[PDB]
């Protein structure tokens, strides 16, 4: 992300974040088994405005 | 089929189905039927039956007459050889 984005200028932004549920790759404590149900997951996001 | 714990598939369809009709009824049928016109003992073709020739022998008919009868020229004597 630009570190300053001057009068009438357009700056572009990058972020990547990871949302867990197992707590490692080698720990799955915490994973979810998504093959055993029809049932949807859901995924809710709220970004900046 | 997999199951899978603890998100399991119900064990069953329940009772909360919506019964949608009570059209299920074939009604059976009950008929008559009468094929009955008359029949008449023939039927015209073209040819039925026949096993055509392909191909006739030559055939023929015979004749002869008349008499025997004849004009005759011989040879000449001639000398006797030996005996």
């Amino acid at each position: 992300a630009p570190a300053t984005i001057a009068a009438g200028a357009t700056g572009e932004l990058t972020m990547y974040y990871w949302v867990p549920l197992a707590y490692s790759e080698t720990d799955l404590t915490g994973a979810v088994l998504a093959n055993v149900p029809q049932s949807k997951q859901r995924l809710k996001l709220e970004f900046a405005n | 089929a997999l199951i899978n714990p603890q998100f399991p598939y119900a064990g069953p369809v329940p009772i909360p189905g919506p019964a949608p009709t009570e059209t299920m009824p074939l009604l059976n049928y009950r008929v008559e039927g009468r094929i009955a016109g008359i029949q008449q003992a023939r039927q015209f073709m073209p040819f039925l039956q026949g096993p055509h020739r392909a191909v006739a022998e030559q055939t023929y008919h015979a004749i002869g007459t008349g008499i025997q009868m004849g004009q005759t020229f011989n040879q000449p004597l001639i000398n006797t050889q030996e005996g």
